[PDB]
């Protein structure tokens, strides 16, 4: 019932926003990526991928559909941003030269971030733009799949925010 | 600020413009939490579902015939700038100058003959007229008819196709309608901004559909994000102008989600640059900046076109982009009559602009 709502909602939005990209995605794939952008879908899925809750059969299938769909989309080759707040001991591990890798999906956006004590600039090309699946195509979300590795190649504290620069290491 | 600088330098500099970025929805904000079960970040965002203020289309506060004159100005002005800018294409700045529609250039053209910039724009216009929406496959089919058969050419042949555009058409033919490519930064050329005007005319009543069609039309051949986002910004500039805004209003900073180099163009960083700080290269960012600069620094359509074309190097692309912006600002009725008279297929181009204008769908609600 839920997956069909996701598929039909995402399909309507994509046909408005970029109908040709829509054809790259199966019903299962487009509904799964859309579901990742809902609170119920994201809160069930990403904490399991990050090892906080168990990755159950239904969640395994969910992840596979998301990543199969992202794999069809064209590369976003550029810089995107994540505004966030990291625990002190995690930020301490983000030293220049360090490596980072999220077991979950990492949401970023092409837009300049507003909130968070940390602003992460992300350079890569495994991220995929998924804004065409939203109703207004307005948030420029670029989604990195699980276990993308990044090297911390720069860091600076400017005003109250720690800026980090991640380079994807394929 | 030099837009060629690395994005680390630019993004630190751009922090003075954080107010130009729309706030996260509450859902996207949740996805940016370190732990979404223990949220840390302001929870005041709007639903992801909901229409943001920066997509509220400003109403057309000029008479319909005046807006039509600006829409005609945008598409005809594109062609006029193309026909004049090609004269100095590939030459070093200030070796030679151009002051009139004289033809020549690398393709040894007759006066009024335009090049691939206008060909691609006419393909886009015709695809809208036929489909009633942006249909990337139909757009690509029209480009292939131009490329392979000289349809929508000023002189009957395809003669100036860029390598990235050619690659896209060859790949579409080889791989079919699902192909998307040219993502790499070396493909962030001008081909999509120089053909943008038909999208902004057809979508004149909806910023959201302008936003959604502008990156999509780029993607028919160019999927570099700086091309896609430059088309979105140019598309909004043209929307504001076609709907009657002043130049000062159109060129003021707009809230919209843009990658940092287009964000800085939005922020107005070109306004006080001198000509020797402006680049007319094949890079989309240089060209967009140069065209905004040319319109900002002149007071009529004639002067805007010549200031762009005399930049040399890729004079064609900056002049075609300037022609769209200046044409929407000043209107078709303020383009020099001798240039309209010499411009090849001028009546056809005007009529396509008019067709797009009247077919423009109502805003969604
Ligand atoms: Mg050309």
């Amino acid at each position: 019932e839920q997956a069909k709502v996701w598929t039909q909602t995402a399909r309507a939005n994509a046909e408005k926003n970029n109908a040709q990209l829509s054809t790259l995605l199966t019903d299962d794939q487009i509904g799964a990526i859309y579901g990742y952008t809902t609170n119920e879908g994201y809160t069930a899925l990403n904490p399991a991928l990050r090892g906080q809750t168990p990755l159950t059969p239904e969640l395994e299938a969910f992840t596979g559909h998301v990543t199969d769909g992202l794999n069809k989309l064209p590369a976003y080759n550029g810089e995107t941003y994540r505004g966030t707040t990291l625990p002190a001991h995690i930020l301490e591990q983000n030293q220049i030269g360090g490596t980072v890798s999220d077991g979950g999906f990492m949401s970023t956006s092409a837009k300049t971030p507003f909130d968070g004590d940390v602003s992460i600039s992300v350079r890569g090309n495994s991220g995929k733009q998924i804004d065409f699946l939203s109703k207004y195509k307005n948030e420029a979300e670029v989604l990195y799949p699980p276990n993308t590795r990044f090297e911390v190649i720069n860091r600076i504290e400017q005003n109250g925010t720690t800026h980090l620069l991640y380079r994807e290491i394929p | 600020i030099d837009l060629r600088e690395d994005t680390w330098t630019l993004q630190l500099y751009a922090q003075r413009y954080k107010g130009l970025s729309p706030k996260n929805s509450r859902e996207l904000q949740l996805r940016m939490e370190y732990d979404p079960l223990k949220p840390n970040l302001p929870t005041s965002g709007e639903e992801q579902n909901s229409k943001p203020e920066w997509l509220n289309t400003p109403p057309c506060l000029i008479p319909e015939s005046e807006s039509l004159d600006k829409a005609k100005g945008a598409l005809v002005g594109l062609a006029i700038g193309d026909a004049i800018g090609t004269t100095l294409e590939f030459l070093p700045r200030d070796k030679l100058h151009v002051n009139d529609m004289v033809g020549g250039g690398p393709f040894r053209l007759q006066p009024g003959e335009w090049t691939d910039d206008t060909s691609m724009a006419l393909c886009l216009a015709e695809s809208y007229i036929s489909a009633g929406r942006l249909d990337i496959t139909l757009f690509r089919e029209k480009l292939v008819r131009w490329y392979r058969h000289g349809e929508n050419s000023s002189n009957g042949r395809c003669f100036d196709i860029g390598n990235t555009t050619r690659n896209a058409l060859e790949q579409y033919l080889k791989h079919g309608a699902s192909w998307f490519g040219n993502t790499e930064p070396e493909t962030a050329g001008n081909a999509a901004i120089i053909r943008q005007a038909p999208t902004s005319i057809f979508r004149r009543k909806s910023l959201q559909r302008t936003f959604a069609d502008s990156d999509s039309q780029s993607m028919a051949t160019h999927c570099a994000p700086e091309s896609m986002a430059s088309c979105q910004f140019l598309g909004f500039i043209l929307n504001y102008l076609i709907n009657g805004s002043s130049r000062e209003k159109a060129f003021s900073p707009h809230v919209m989600p843009l990658p940092v180099r287009v964000l800085l163009i939005n922020a107005g960083e070109y306004k006080e640059k001198k000509r020797d700080e402006i680049r007319s290269s094949g890079y989309v960012i240089d060209t967009l900046e140069a065209a905004m600069w040319a319109v900002w620094n002149t007071d009529n359509f004639h002067d805007a076109i010549l200031l762009a074309a005399n930049l040399g190097d890729d004079a064609d692309s900056v002049a075609a982009t300037t022609g769209q912006i200046a044409g929407a600002l000043y209107g078709y009725s303020n383009i020099p009559k001798p240039w309209l008279d010499k411009l090849v297929q001028q009546e056809r181009i005007s009529n396509l602009a008019e067709q797009l204008f009247y077919m423009a769908p109502e805003e969604d609600f």
